[PDB]
Formats: C-alpha cells, sequence, structure tokens
C-alpha cells in the first residue's frame, strides 16, 4: 500500500490517490513474566480477567 | 504447567510433542499414485453445472 502509493503518484495518469483506512499507530503492549507470575501465587486466569 | 517444589517449572514441552499437523486424519487422497488432495464441490439446486 506504500509503494502503491508513492509509485501511483509517479504515475501522470492518477491524482488524490489516498489509502481509505487508517494507518498504523504507536500501541502500549503489556509483557508478562509468567516465571514470576506462578513464582508468585498469582494464578494468570485472574491476571487476565483483571 | 508447573514449578518443581524445588526450583524449576514443568512445560508443554516436557509432557507432549508440539506441532502442526491435520485437524482430522479420517480423509485423504492420492492422484494417480502421488499424495494429493482436492475439494469436491456439490451443485446448488437450481444452479446450471
Amino acid at each position: 500500500r506504500n509503494k502503491f502509493l508513492m509509485l501511483a503518484a509517479q504515475n501522470p495518469a492518477l491524482q488524490r490517490v489516498r489509502p481509505n483506512g487508517m494507518s498504523d499507530e504507536p500501541q502500549y503492549k503489556l509483557e508478562i513474566d509468567d516465571e514470576k507470575a506462578s513464582a508468585l501465587g498469582v494464578s494468570l486466569a485472574d491476571i487476565n480477567s483483571t | 504447567l508447573k514449578v518443581n517444589p524445588d526450583g524449576s517449572q514443568v512445560r508443554l514441552k516436557d509432557v507432549a510433542d508440539v506441532g502442526l499437523g491435520g485437524q482430522d486424519y479420517s480423509i485423504n487422497a492420492q492422484f494417480n499414485g502421488s499424495p494429493a488432495s482436492g475439494i469436491a464441490i456439490k451443485l446448488a439446486t437450481g444452479a446450471n453445472a
């Protein structure tokens, strides 16, 4: 979609070429170390439910 | 799966083997003598073959 876009725009046959959907933004991932989870007496399903 | 009451932990790979296999092994086929596959299509009632 990015090659498509910056290429079709070198193409004197098209204009105003815009992808319709959204662009990836930053999202805050979560890492859960179950090694310290089971080693802390805290289930794992209770964390998720949490 | 578990943590040995004496340090360390037990993993799925310790109790079983893992990997991509068929979702079902019942049906299987070959074409002329070579391993193959295929979808059979039934015509929809009224549709034209």
